[PDB]
């Protein structure tokens, strides 16, 4: 997921800009986004949210708007228990479990049901689960006493001012997520949100693994208030951003450092190349317009290529194998963009899979490691050119195996297929540097791959008067059997042709296709 | 300077545009939530019903083995029951919006029974508690605490 | 100076390609090149050479061609003498000087002359000169017994085969220069030529400074034969090159290393960015055509920008000064090419002058130093971003002082002015990475600069049958008072519009403007 | 496969093209060198004469102070005299080409006296030795051993 909020001083017309850009699975049902518009005498909300949810999480109206990205707030702890004498060890003493006999029905293939007993055990930490290896684990989840999650979002996206928004945010009823805000007044804000328990010791890595469940020393009971979490409002850089990277470079120049917060709040791992691009795209440009802003969202640069090819190409050229030499010249002539006609892109991905791992997150191959001091220009270089060339040799074999050639057009293999619509793809993996994301699946018998995750709901808003917004939803607004609104937007996505989002009554009336009057019995 | 005049609805109606995007106009909040539920049921009825069924801790009962793990995860973590408490603790005004939303989903299903997939009809009728339960499952037991991380799978 | 020779296997049509590209002062008289064509019943030669010279050094005809670049062959030694008792100390003994009373006339401003006595002293090393500080220096020059310099070049450029050429080269009558050869048979050769004395000890740095003149241990008397010097013939890489860089990467992959030759033959200093570009342009391209070859000669990339901007820009953006921020955005939007319309080029040069010195050869500022293992991708990075930003601040002041703005078009300040012709410039300093070179002077009161050295004689030949050649001479073919052939080519240079070099009698007859029949009294 | 037929000149002539590039055709080598000298004299006469004057070790004598250092450098290194030896050691056939070249320069100057700058006329006539001297100065005492490197300037 990506998120940008630009202050007026950084734009040409003086209006704030906001980008809603969540990346999620294209097939998981509970992750499916739905676009809607709600108008009432007292409020108006437009945006996307997961099906089944009564409130819009990615919302905006004539005055404000917000967006979310995943921050992975560690709000739950898994404790390894020490079982003994029918209970568990705690501070040198055997404590008893709290047991409860429950039961549930299980449907059989024939349609009938059977009753299955279920014993529910709990330690002082929480519910106990047994793993395959026999390890007894107790799960402690934070905020089980915060029932106002839905109402807090409602009050946030419906706020009349930044102050009311902040007051709502301060209730701490939404357990996770990075949240970015922007309004027509010109205020932009970034918040590392969530319900984080206060801990006496240990860094984030310690609290993410199995914590000893035999000591009251690790049993937290308090949580941090909004004031303790990383937040940025109207920074001097004139912009705010988050691409799932730790909250250490939400803007540029930064306004705080990792040492200003408990070391268990967020990791201090290297920022992905997509996150690095995000910072560069915003900090390097000025006098932004909505048009220019949208063009930037589409960037699909193979940043890893810029950090590796300089060293890889020369080394591959000395290899006697004419095919490796040919592959090197193919990569050398490439503009390093994930366009549809690219003939070197696929081969580069395959080399990258070996150089940096299947998820492209590996750091071991680089000559210069990542450093928070050069957050947008490291890591860099190839540590072992010779070894990198062996990997390229293998990559050539893997590319032919998967796609049938080392120079097949990127958009010929990468496709977006919904129902009867089949369009060429562009852009790719975020970890390779692509800002616009399409996480392509493994190819089929014929080397054809499709998005499994990536761009879903995409919207860019300019808080002018009246507001101006454009958007697109990859997989349509309906998934019911036989709907005509499942594959009717994938073509536009393919051409980066955004729809104007209609908020004004006259625009809506001019585009109406169906009218459903309704009577609600209060 | 102030924003443009907001529209003031005089009747409840849903205006769908060329892309199946609903523009819901309600004379009050409850009516807006009712229309929203109706719209969601029409667009994603089957999956919403399936999700609500799971949030009740009845996934295994309704659909079998493939839904058993989640059922154990949700029951052991007391999700269905806590959703009842949370529902009971909603502010009077917001609870009314949650009920209207649920009523919208039931209404759509009742008026267009053949649009709802057979295997998911057994979930009807849904309620405001089902709505709270699903939100609770999604936030706390998917985004924050996922079963894979605990079960070690 | 640049030089390329491409074997048939690396070209589209199967013919060798050759580039004559000497870089020399545009004002020094004895460095002035002259283009001519000589035809006789027994031979034909076409090309450029320094005025006053009876043989063409940059020559080619229907069968072969050669070109030269400077290798700085250290063929002379300066010895520091120890004066004592009317002689000099040598192996513990006072040796007498060989004296000679000479005299010469000196013309006065009024036109008359005065007689000045001149005593000529010589030690066993050679002629003795006294420096300002009083240091007595003796100069020993190699090859003072090689009178066939002119004839060797004549026999080389007139050779009927590579074997005859090699036999001529082997006489060792030409004291210096890197020499590149190519013929229609498909042979290409690179030779580190010159007359190098055999030394018992010391590396090149030792022999370039003042050597002790009080010991017979340092008195050489022998010189190396052609066999001992670095040479490359028909390498597997299919190409040969030299851009004044040490002879360690004349081709790719290389065919030898520094340790294979006496350490006093050539330096092992880092290759300039222009030399690195030279290797990349040849090794990275295949199926070359004369047209493609010529387009490559024109490359004017700011390679240093590729190695520094990634680190510099982010750091400059955190500086509070809005002008530094503006300068950083200007450099960030630049395509890093020295084109006429570039608005960031001048500012980049000014920063580079501070970062890498006035001659742009400095290495101290880089994060990753040059390495022969990564000869075309190092040095790289900015070691001290903070310090680099201070230098940028100063560079901004220097840019305004010299040019009146931080974003003045490159071609508006950089001009090529000959007589009444004034055309916009392009390309620049070789040490910044520009392959095509124009060493711009310091600007005048108005920020106008002109070439002081750089592209002079430029020719690219394809050894097809008949041969095809194109060329250009920056400062024309005549410098006599009132000639019409001094500024008549600078416009074409400005547009990179090469003249076809006319070798065939019918082409010559079709372009004749003047005919000078002559009778030579044998 | 062999190269295209080479042209066989039947008379001595210089054909100049639009850019002042001379195409010299000689019935033999000496004639070609003679034309080359004539062409060079026409195109760069003044500077060639000045350079040859310096190679003789007479730069200071002909033009004064600004040419004195080079004069001392060349005389001390015995350049003029060694050029005599080298000239005397040329092969008979090549020496003839050197003489013809020099003769070409003198011829041009003789036929077009007003084209040669006054201050440089005193250098005429030039000879084959002057040619050898200049080449020797350029190669050995400029490219290989420059005065700045020795004098420490």
């Amino acid at each position: 997921s990506n998120s940008w909020a630009v202050a007026p001083g950084k734009t040409a017309n003086g209006n704030a800009l906001l980008l809603q850009n969540p990346h999620l699975s294209w097939t998981t049902d509970y992750f499916t986004y739905y676009e809607a518009h709600l108008v009432t005498p007292d409020f108006e909300i437009y945006g996307a949210t997961q099906i089944g949810l009564p409130v819009i999480r990615f919302a905006f109206n004539q005055r404000m708007g917000i967006t979310n990205t995943v921050n992975g707030m560690v709000g739950a702890t898994n404790y390894r228990l020490t079982l003994q004498d029918g209970g568990y060890l705690y501070d040198g003493q055997v404590r008893p479990f709290e047991r409860r006999q429950a039961s549930y029905r299980l449907r059989q293939a024939d349609g009938t049901t059977v009753d299955k007993p279920l014993e529910i055990r709990s330690s002082v930490h929480g519910p106990v689960f047994e793993r395959a290896d026999g390890t007894a684990v107790a799960v402690r989840v934070a905020g089980l006493d915060r029932p106002g999650m839905l109402e807090q979002y409602f009050d946030m996206i419906t706020a009349d001012s930044f102050d009311d928004y902040e007051a709502a945010l301060a209730r701490m009823q939404v357990p996770t997520f990075n949240i970015v805000y922007a309004d027509r007044e010109g205020t932009i804000n970034y918040s590392f949100n969530g319900v984080a328990p206060k801990r006496a010791e240990g860094d984030i890595a310690f609290w993410q693994g199995l914590v000893p469940g035999d000591s009251s020393r690790y049993l937290w009971t308090e949580t941090h208030p909004l004031d303790d979490l990383p937040r940025v409002t109207n920074p001097p850089g004139g912009f705010v951003q988050n691409s799932n990277d730790p909250p250490w470079t939400p803007t540029w120049p930064v306004t705080y450092t990792p040492k200003d917060f408990p070391s268990y709040l967020a990791p201090q791992t290297p920022h992905s190349l997509r996150a690095q691009q995000s910072v560069r795209l915003m900090s390097e440009n000025d006098d932004l317009t909505l048009e220019r802003f949208m063009a930037l969202q589409l960037s699909h640069r193979a940043v890893m290529a810029d950090r590796t090819l300089p060293d890889l190409i020369p080394a591959a050229l000395i290899d006697p194998d004419p095919e490796v030499q040919a592959a090197a010249r193919l990569l050398a002539a490439w503009d390093r963009e994930f366009t549809s006609d690219s003939r070197a892109a696929l081969l580069f991905e395959e080399w990258a899979r070996l150089f940096a791992g299947q998820n492209f997150a590996g750091q071991a191959g680089f000559a210069t490691p990542w450093s928070l001091d050069k957050p947008v220009s490291t890591p860099y270089g190839v540590r072992d050119p010779k070894a990198a060339v062996d990997q390229l040799r293998t990559a050539i074999a893997n590319t032919k195996r998967k796609y049938g050639a080392i120079d097949r057009p990127f958009g010929d293999a990468s496709r977006m297929i919904l129902n009867d619509v089949n369009v060429p793809g562009a852009a790719g993996y975020g970890n390779l540097g692509s800002f616009r994301v399409f996480t392509w699946s493994d190819p089929d018998e014929n080397g054809v791959r499709t998005p499994v995750h990536g761009e879903t709901w995409v919207a860019m808003i300019e808080f002018s008067t009246p507001v101006r917004a454009y958007g697109l939803m990859s997989y349509g607004n309906s998934r019911q059997p036989g709907t005509t609104h499942y594959s009717d937007q994938i073509e536009r996505v393919s051409r980066a042709d955004f729809r104007e989002l209609l908020l004004r009554r006259e625009q809506v009336e001019a585009a109406v296709q169906e009218r459903t009057p309704f009577n609600f019995k209060p | 300077q102030a924003p443009i005049a907001a529209y003031k609805p005089r009747s409840n109606e849903i205006l769908w545009d060329g892309y199946g995007v609903p523009h819901i106009y309600g004379v009050d909040a409850p009516s807006a939530f009712y229309g929203y539920g109706w719209a969601q049921a029409r667009s994603h009825g089957d999956n919403i019903l399936r999700l609500y069924g799971e949030a009740r801790g009845k996934g295994a009962e309704y659909w079998g083995p493939d839904y058993e793990q989640t059922t154990v995860w949700l029951l052991t973590n007391g999700v269905p029951e806590r959703a009842q408490q949370w529902y009971a603790q909603q502010s009077p005004d917001f609870r009314a919006n949650l009920d209207a939303f649920a009523a919208g989903i039931n209404a759509y299903a009742q008026q267009n029974p053949d649009d709802i997939s057979p295997e998911v009809r057994q979930v009807l009728p849904v309620s405001g508690a089902d709505v709270v339960a699903h939100a609770h499952r999604l936030m706390n037991f998917l985004y924050v605490a996922s079963p894979g991380r605990t079960l070690g799978e």
